[PDB]
């Protein structure tokens, strides 16, 4: 479920942007924790808009 | 304590501001003191002095 956390932590130590491709959990939108995470798929909390 | 019951609120888009705003609103709405909050001003980006000035 949460296998791209080590990469985001180690990279965001230096503020090197990280692009996610298939991870869709809602925790990665919290920019206080994951400082430099972008992704091309919307998370699990836009089905609310639908 | 110092009887400043009328205030405002100026917040940028720095992460973690929605929790601040929500907590302040609920705490104001659940007290007997009677806070007279006037404005909730949120800036969008680095102010151009064009729309944030108003």
């Amino acid at each position: 479920h949460f296998t791209p956390t080590p990469v985001s932590y180690t990279a965001g130590f230096y503020r090197i942007p990280v692009l996610g491709l298939t991870t869709r959990m809602s925790i990665y939108s919290d920019k206080s924790i994951h400082l430099s995470f972008l992704r091309t798929v919307p998370p699990y909390s836009h089905q609310s808009s639908v | 304590d110092y009887d400043w019951h009328v205030f405002s609120l100026v917040t940028t888009i720095f992460p973690g501001y929605r929790d601040f705003i929500s907590f302040i609103k609920t705490t104001v709405d659940n007290s007997f003191v009677g806070w007279d909050m006037q404005n909730v001003i949120t800036l969008d980006t680095s102010f151009e002095d064009a729309k944030t000035q108003v």
